[PDB]
RNA sequence: UCGAAUUUGGGUAUAGGGGCGAAAGACUAAUCGAACCAUCUAGUAGCUGGUUCCUGCCGAAGUUUCCCUCAGGAUAGCAGAAGCUCGUAUCAGUUUUAUGAGGUAAAGCGAAUGAUUAGAGGUUCCGGGGUCGAAAUGACCUUGACCUAUUCUCAAACUUUAAAUAUGUAAGAAGUCCUUGUUACUUAAUUGAACGUGGACAUUUGAAUGAAGAGCUUUUAGUGGGCCAUUUUUGGUAAGCAGAACUGGCGAUGCGGGAUGAACCGAACGUAGAGUUAAGGUGCCGGAAUACACGCUCAUCAGACACCACAAAAGGUGUUAGU
RNA sequence: GUGAUUUCUGCCCAGUGCUCUGAAUGUCAAAGUGAAGAAAUUCAACCAAGCGCGGGUAAACGGCGGGAGUACUC
RNA sequence: GAAGACAUUGUCAGGUGGGGAGUUUGGCUGGGGCGGCACAUCUGUUAAACGAUAACGCAGAUGUCCUAAGGGGGGCUCAUGGAGAACAGAAAUCUCCAGUAGAACAAAAGGGUAAAAGCCCCCUUGAUUUUGAUUUUCAGUGUGAAUACAAACCAUGAAAGUGUGGCCUAUCGAUCCUUUAGUCCCUCGGAAUUUGAGGCUAGAGGUGCCAGAAAAGUUACCACAGGGAUAACUGGCUUGUGGCAGUCAAGCGUUCAUAGCGACAUUGCUUUUUGAUUCUUCGAUGUCGGCUCUUCCUAUCAUACCGAAGCAGAAUUCGGUAA
RNA sequence: GGUUGCGGCCAUAUCUACCAGAAAGCACCGUUUCCCGUCCGAUCAACUGUAGUUAAGCUGGUAAGAGCCUGACCGAGUAGUGUAGUGGGUGACCAUACGCGAAACUCAGGUGCUGCAAUCU
RNA sequence: GGGCGUGUGGCGUAGUCGAGCGCGCUCCCUUAGCAUGGGAGAGGUCUCCGGUUCGAUUCCGGACUCGUCCGCCA
RNA sequence: GGGCGUGUGGCGUAGUCAGCGCGCUCCCUUAGCAUGGGAGAGGUCUCCGGUUCGAUUCCGGACUCGUCCGCCA
């Protein structure tokens, strides 16, 4: 009962949001975005690897839960559940809408054809960019063969084309291997539930000598 | 038996055509909107201005 | 609404020229007379073999009237009128809304 | 205004129009198309509020029917004497002018004032003409 | 149906900015002008009294009256194939006095003491402006400066 | 069907909104849901068709507003004709300089509004579930809220910020400066306001470029179905679909090229000669190198040129070059 | 109007018509009557039939329901 | 003989009167009809940062309400949260603190507003008179709404000032006719007085199809002028839907992803389905089905030769070249 | 230079937590007969400048302070965009040519200036 | 053709992941009639078969299946 | 298909930003002719959010029935 994605592939209307003139959506099928060990600290996990996109399209909710569940399933068959960190970094957003014919022997005694035409929302999709990062997924440096091939099974689920790239980061931060190696040699950082806060030379020093202390214990 | 409803095509052709002229300004313009208690004193003070010219070159 | 039944206001009846008390009627039509010159047409247009003559009003969309007051001098007994907006309901009787008191 | 227009498509059920001068409450619509082309034709069933006869009609839907104002009005029993009515207003004013009652709403009223309760009256005025249709009792405020 | 209103699409236009609300200062009310200045228009919504209409939003016109608390402004507007001529009341908190006009009269009053000072010489006074010119030659040295090769970057990921 | 509610001759009666009808709107002289003839009458038609010689010059519109207006008119616009007042300017689909105005593209969400993922630390006179508890505004875990510091992703009808392109004004003589006349306006007041008298400043007179004359008036035709292309863009799965914005076109237009074609590329046209080219081409059809140079490809459906006349996901120790 | 014979043609007069020798001021023309006026005229009373009120009429036009319980019943 | 000043007849007046006559029975519109109002308007957005800008685009609204909810002045600060106080608790009243508005301002939405434009109190009628000018829509017409003045007369405050309805953007109506107010002015044409009538200036009674006809159907008995500007065939563009084919592989298959299948996803093809559109045809291209007859396509049911099997034989299934 | 009265621009001026303030001026402060206003002389009104106090208001300083302001060749000539091609690509979209050119981020600095009149060790 | 729901004892019919009632009738007792009442009875492969579960109407898949709904042209 | 209306105790319906009646169950009362009265037990107002001082009342979404249409080809 539901259109293929040859329909809703490109970025051809405007952004079209849940709101107060909407009113009535479908819910999203996909639901959990985090998922693996996501509760893992931040210097568990120091690989990174990425699915990109490389084409400027829409990405079904549909597509995006097929694609997670591909991935998880296949890497916690072949690695264990806890050994990696998956997140989805797109949320289906944007409103796909249908304008509904009537499929009957006859229907034009009863169509009006295209005359009202303004459409229902049946879907949920997410406008991606060119070099925009769909999948991410940290882990230890000895299941980057089985993380490629779960973001590789995963990528099939996907329209367009996507890249595997493997990031220079630590983990999910911001800062390269060895900036983030000479961060956090000094006490600099201080772990969090599953990120990291970092210290900052500006504040007030009272705040900044209750947290952080190794750092000023120089 | 719809039709077209409305276009803007062709009327910047049409206008500068012989167009865009902008209006002939002079000296003097007109006083009128001017305020008429400024008005009603400068009939006065005019012709006070073209009596004394007057008495000055008869 | 509602309208008090006297009104301070301007008076050009040639002897007052200012503000002077009025007392505010609602202003009725009045019957039409016959031997208006209108009437009186109409009635020879509307004797003899034809019908009808002159269209009859039919399609009325207005539920409201515009209240007309009529306001009366009390020095000079000159007349003026004022029109209002358009309501539904009209009082002249002035019954005066109170502020902090109980539904 | 006394009485303002509408359309036919506009009235529904339980909704008053004027048929024949008359202030009328609706109790059935039909439309049925005249011919195939053709727009709809209204059937309009309705009953009299005061004298209680039915009168109906056919009109075109796009035509304009004539509509009453209607103000059903509460008041109070002061006194039923030769066949009047005296009611009384809140804040104190009084009205002799209806005629009471003349069928068994009007004997039920009558036994139920000289058996002696406190009896709440509802009369309507439509187009000029002042009628009581119902009576209840002040359960509180003896 | 459609709507064209006197106000209307005019919601950024008449709001009145980021954290300068409120009342407005006293300079409005205490600048002067005179009959054959030119002014600026920009509506102040805050006031609702006098205010211009949306097509004049950031026009520039004449004074040619001058009331109690407002400003009458002539402006041309293009209407089909010409200009006409139309006269707006506006309240002092709409408007403000042009500064090319005032730039424009401090060249004239510069060039005409430029006039009068080479007058005394005949110097062949040059007072017309000229517009940028190519510029012309000159000797760069590398004493210091010698010159630091660069080359094209290899592709890179940076993510 | 054939002895009768039979068939039929002649005479006679009924005439057109009338007749007659065992009833079909049947018949009433090949004419009937109102006969025929003549006149009114050359009835009216916003609708269809047609509209008669040549050459020259100029040359459109399918748009605004109103209409029982939507196949039509009026009105404005576009166009022609007649000119008139002057003689290089009170010009300009342009740039520069100076100065305004805007809320789109972008960006932002550890900034307001709204949506939204995940943990962490806290709050229980201040939650709910279990377990331990006599019970307890009891305890221990867990789960929900609220707060605090973070984190992932968004907005046509969100926004602090905020372009590009378009857009207003000014670049003087109708200007600037000095002095002092008028007034019933205005001021405490020759204070100011406006218009003035007299005097000084001229070709670099106040940026560039170009001007093909500049300005003004009257009158009237046709038109008021448009369509296509690039870019922006709305509805739609989409459409050689429907609807908008700026410009250029076709309509109204031939010529060279795209084999062919209204719109594409090039270029717009008096009659000829010579030369050079545009876009496109140079094996032959076919005018012009079976030129030169470096590589790649062998297809038991090769490929061969924008608009344009289609092909995808996924694969291949085919082959080549790379990381 | 229905359409030989045979056998039957149930219920409903609220509506729309049709029909009364009923009862009688509600609606209520012209003429006529009264008042006011200087008159044109204005205002009232009175006011025929028909409407309105009250009956009849379906071999007149027509019409012939629901919800529960246990064919039945409410 | 009967009847008799009653019938009859004549003229007026009321009723009845499809028996008959004349006429009417909107528009937009992805054909028309039904539906809706996109028909007069308003807010935000589409709208592409001046202005303008369409669709039966999206989200909504209007035909009202108010003698205060208008005008002037004075005093005060709101939503919410925290901490307290008998009955009194989640919500009664009182007190303090924090509080850029997170409240309120008649209504839809968007702007605007903090010693206020909000809440409370005091006084009032400027929601008054006389005609002009200007802005929006725009033809620079009307109507509606609005802006700034002038000449009066007022309100309020100590005063500066403010006020010509509602904080701003919507909240509404020609000619003819009737009626009211003013001037008590002009005319009734042989001359006067008084009624009556007609004029001038300003309002009201209303046309919502809102620049403004007085208006029910049916036609299968039908007619005319036209239209491919416009529907019902084929053909053409598109392929949602229909049909057919792939890729990936969680699982089914005793065990075993792929012998045979195959979820969640996703890429296509076809024009033998039905839609969508309106390009061609309305001065006509013969619109069901069957019978008859020829040829073509392959996405192969059988026959020929083969490969695979959860192929022992028999039977079967999957696939290839093949029309 | 401090303070007061009236201001202009309206946070470099605001906010949070501390510290300091000679002189003068403000301020808190004392009182209820009179004018006046309140449930309440708390606010407001009036009287005294006397009985007192810098505790508060106010001013200034401090803070790897929050905010705000300025600058940068910091990001970044990036994103976006005007013009052009018989450019690439099935398409989605993307390079190049001639031009214009952000925002976030990062870093550095700053934390009221001033007009008129009066008055002050 | 397709879609969707459905299924309990001999019959009917109630069901939380923990097969009950009524009826036919099995028996016994009962009563002036115009005849009944009472007390103990049997009876399911929860349509069927797998997986799950701790065991399954109760959870899930397949099949059966009866009932529904929608479908051609001129 | 679409449009319109509908849904409240056992039952039936209304309405202001849960009500009665009729049923009931209890109790009292009454030569009655007749009974009558007083109390109870009964409703997520179809449902879920929002709006509002407050929602049956206002609104969005959803469900449930009942109706009326789906023509000319
Ligand atoms: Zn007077």
């Amino acid at each position: 009962a539901r259109r293929p994605a040859r329909c809703y592939r490109y970025q051809k209307n405007k952004p079209y949001p849940k709101s107060r003139y909407n009113r009535a959506v479908p819910d999203s099928k996909i639901r959990i975005y985090d998922l693996g060990k996501k509760k893992a600290t931040v210097d568990e996990f120091p690989l990174c690897v990425h699915l990109v996109s490389n084409e400027l399209e829409q990405l079904s909710s549909e597509a995006l839960e097929a694609a997670r569940i591909c991935a998880n399933k296949y890497m916690t068959t072949v690695s264990g559940r806890d050994a990696f960190h998956l997140r989805v970094r797109v949320h289906p957003f944007h409103v796909l809408r249908i304008n509904k014919m009537l499929s009957c022997a006859g229907a034009d005694r009863l169509q009006q054809g295209m005359r009202g035409a303004w459409g229902k929302p049946h879907g949920l999709a997410a406008r991606v960019d060119i070099g925009q990062i769909i999948f991410s997924v940290r882990t230890k440096d000895s299941n980057k063969d089985v993380v490629v091939e779960g973001l590789r099974r995963a990528r099939y689920k996907f329209p367009g084309q996507q890249k595997i790239i493997l990031s220079k980061k630590w983990g999910f931060t911001n800062l390269d291997r060895p900036e983030y190696l000479k961060k956090r040699e000094a006490g600099e950082v201080k772990d969090d539930g599953a990120f990291v806060k970092f210290l900052s030379k500006k504040g007030s020093l009272e705040n900044n000598i209750r947290e952080f202390p190794e750092y000023f214990a120089a | 038996a719809k039709s077209k409803n409305h276009t803007a095509h062709n009327q910047t052709r049409k206008a500068h055509r012989n167009g865009i002229k902008k209006p002939k300004t002079y000296k003097y313009p007109s006083l009128k909107g001017v305020d008429p208690k400024f008005r009603r004193n400068h009939k006065h003070a005019l012709h006070g201005t073209a009596k004394a010219l007057a008495a000055a070159k008869k | 609404v509602n309208v008090p039944k006297t009104r301070k206001t301007y008076c050009k009846g040639k002897t007052c020229r200012k503000h002077t008390q009025h007392k505010v009627t609602q202003y009725k039509a009045g019957k039409a007379s016959l031997f208006a010159q209108g009437k009186r047409r109409y009635d020879r247009k509307q004797s003899g073999f034809g019908g009808q003559t002159k269209p009859v009003f039919h399609k009325k969309a207005k539920t409201t009237k515009k209240v007309v007051l009529r306001l009366e001098c009390v020095k000079c007994k000159t007349r003026a009128q004022l029109t209002l907006k358009r309501c539904k309901h009209f009082e002249l009787g002035g019954e005066k809304k109170q502020k902090g008191q109980a539904l | 205004s006394a009485t303002y227009p509408m359309q036919c498509s506009a009235l529904r059920k339980n909704g008053f129009v004027v048929i024949k001068s008359r202030p009328c409450k609706i109790v059935d619509m039909s439309t049925s198309k005249t011919g195939k082309h053709g727009h709809a034709k209204v059937h309009l069933v309705a009953i009299d509020i005061f004298t209680g006869k039915k009168l109906e009609d056919l009109s075109p839907s796009t035509h304009n029917m004539e509509v009453p104002v209607v103000k059903r009005n509460e008041y109070q029993l002061l006194d039923i004497d030769d066949g009047f009515l005296s009611l009384m207003n809140m804040d104190g004013d009084t009205k002799d002018d209806v005629k009471a009652p003349e069928g068994e709403l009007g004997d039920s009223l009558q036994t139920a004032f000289d058996e002696g309760k406190d009896l709440m009256v509802t009369i309507i005025s439509a187009m000029g003409e002042e009628a009581a249709i119902s009576f209840k009792e002040a359960a509180r405020t003896d | 149906g459609k709507s064209h209103g006197y106000r209307s699409r005019t919601r950024y236009m008449f709001q009145r900015d980021f954290r300068k609300h409120g009342a407005v200062h006293l300079s409005t009310y205490l600048k002067v002008y005179k009959v054959g200045d030119i002014v600026d228009i920009k509506a102040n919504g805050s006031i609702q009294k006098g205010m211009p209409h949306k097509f004049y939003q950031g026009k520039t016109g004449v004074v040619y009256n001058v009331t109690k608390s407002s400003v009458g402004v002539i402006i041309n507007k293009m209407v089909g194939n010409r200009y006409l001529e139309k006269r707006l009341n506006l309240r002092v908190e709409h408007i403000k006095h042009s500064k090319c006009r005032q730039e424009f009269l401090e060249r004239v009053k510069a060039n005409a003491a430029k006039r009068a000072e080479a007058k005394a010489q005949g110097v062949a006074v040059q007072l017309k402006r000229q517009p940028a010119q190519p510029r012309e030659s000159r000797i760069v040295s590398t004493e210091g400066n010698v010159p630091q090769t660069l080359a094209p970057v290899p592709y890179e990921t940076f993510i």
